[PDB]
């Protein structure tokens, strides 16, 4: 039962992933454009979650950004965060190297 | 040698369903996953991007058409109706259902 | 509900065909240290 | 251009005409732009079936490009790569698509 | 309100830079405001977790 | 492996069952009300199966 019960278990590769749980809390900055996006959103997907972050409490959001990668790394991988994917891959590689990106972007965006 | 260099997409198409993992086939992305929901839903792309590149609209130089274009173009963008259609033509109309066919995978007997 | 089959079901006919020439292989065999 | 999914022909294509023949996640972005900019658009496949190269002997643009070039082509609106090559001759718009090279494999079988 | 632009964005609508090279997103409202170059670093939104290390 | 597979299997108890899965086909009338509602539907679930059986 242990190794069964094991190997069912699998790691999230996709926001949708979140949607189908709540085992694991998550969200994003309390403000931002980032936000924004969830809240205009329109795919049934992302507004499922970001339904679910308007209804979940205590409130997902966090004041900073560096608040919310401590509120990731201290809930032992109950609570998965979600930001500007070249900031995330440029805190990955920042010590304790002790969390990681995972899954394809979101959306599309270009500094120019 | 021999060459892994072929002349048709379609081509590596060819190779690949036939490689039986002896071999690995780059392309565009976009195609590569338009090829993921095409039977028999065989193939798929693994890892990210090498290399950003995008896709614009044209337009002939000093087209006064050119800035009206530009921002319908982020209108649409920002208005998610891009990832809509592409949801529609690729996944939408996809031959085959990637969490779909996932779900359907639970046989038995014995070796 | 499956008659006799269903206990069969989880190792195949061929499999058993294959346990029982082999037991009956090996059987012989402590014959040869008599 | 004629490309899957952006660019396809109707089953009954041959019994339709105009706009109707085509069908495609470029028609359906061409239309947003015809709703957006306002105007009456009519499809036509690039003539060669060529995105535009620039002959490097007669130094001209074929294809879409050369349309462009030449006004044959009032706009362009196909999957068409976006290079500092062509940046000069002709207008690019911001890009709709982020996209790039990437890994074409069969999904793993074994036993 | 006063509709007026702040930060580097306002630092190119009233002169007060020459030219902006950050990490700023594209967006349709800076769009009409001042005038973007092309991308030159495609991205979006991203998932973070903890890293699974096993024991 | 047989007797955790046999377990893991459900019988549906919601059109949201379907839309999960693809395995069993189902549908409506060629035509009718209910059809219309699938087609009018908005609703994100239903919406997915009208997808659905707009193509298969
Ligand atoms: O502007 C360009 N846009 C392109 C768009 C596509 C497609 F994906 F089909 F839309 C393709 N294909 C990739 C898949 O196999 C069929 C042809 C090639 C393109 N090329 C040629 P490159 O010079 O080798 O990049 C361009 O130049
Ligand atoms: O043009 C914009 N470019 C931005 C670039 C970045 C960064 F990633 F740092 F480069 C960020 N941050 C995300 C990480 O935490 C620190 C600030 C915000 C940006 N915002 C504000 P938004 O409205 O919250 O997106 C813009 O407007």
């Amino acid at each position: 039962a242990f190794l069964t019960v094991e190997r069912m278990v699998s790691p999230i590769e996709s926001a949708e992933d979140l949607s189908k749980q709540t085992e694991i809390a998550y969200g994003t900055l309390d403000s931002g454009s980032t936000k924004e996006f969830f809240r205009r959103s329109k795919i049934a997907v992302f507004d499922k979650m970001w339904t679910y972050m308007r209804s979940a409490e205590p409130s997902v959001f966090v004041r900073t950004t560096a608040e919310g990668v401590a509120r990731v790394r201290k809930s032992k991988g109950k609570y998965a965060y979600l930001l500007e994917s070249t900031m995330n891959e440029y805190i990955e590689q920042r010590k304790p190297c002790d969390t990681m990106k995972v899954g394809g972007n979101l959306d599309s965006k270009g500094y120019g | 040698e021999p060459s892994v260099f072929v002349r048709t997409t379609a081509e590596g198409v060819a190779r690949v369903r036939k490689s039986k993992g002896k071999y690995a086939y780059l392309l565009e992305s976009t195609m590569n996953e338009y090829i993921e929901q095409r039977k028999p839903c065989d193939t798929m792309k693994v890892g990210g991007n090498l290399d950003s590149k995008g896709y614009g609209i044209a337009t002939p130089k000093g087209s006064s058409l050119g800035t009206p274009v530009n921002l319908a173009v982020l209108k649409l963008s920002e208005q998610g109706v891009l990832d809509k259609l592409k949801n529609k033509w690729w996944y939408d109309k996809g031959e085959c259902g990637a969490k779909d066919s996932g779900s359907k995978e639970k046989t038995s007997a014995l070796s | 509900k499956p008659g006799v089959f269903s206990f069969l079901d989880p190792l195949a006919y061929e499999i058993w065909m294959c346990i029982v020439f082999a037991y009956i292989g090996v059987s012989v065999v402590l014959f040869l240290v008599s | 251009i004629l490309e899957s999914p952006y660019v396809m022909m109707k089953k009954n294509h041959e019994m339709l005409e105009g706009n109707e023949r085509y069908e495609g996640y470029c028609v359906d972005l061409a239309a947003e732009i015809a709703k957006h900019c306002g105007f009456k658009y009519k499809l036509t496949i690039v003539g060669d079936g060529k995105y535009g190269a620039r002959d490097a002997d007669t130094k001209i643009w074929n294809g879409m490009v050369g349309e462009l070039v030449y006004g044959k082509a009032d706009i362009a609106i196909a999957p068409l790569t976006i290079t500092l090559v062509r940046e000069e001759v002709i207008d690019f718009s911001k890009p709709f698509m982020s996209l790039g090279i990437s890994i074409m494999i069969k999904k793993p079988q074994k036993s």
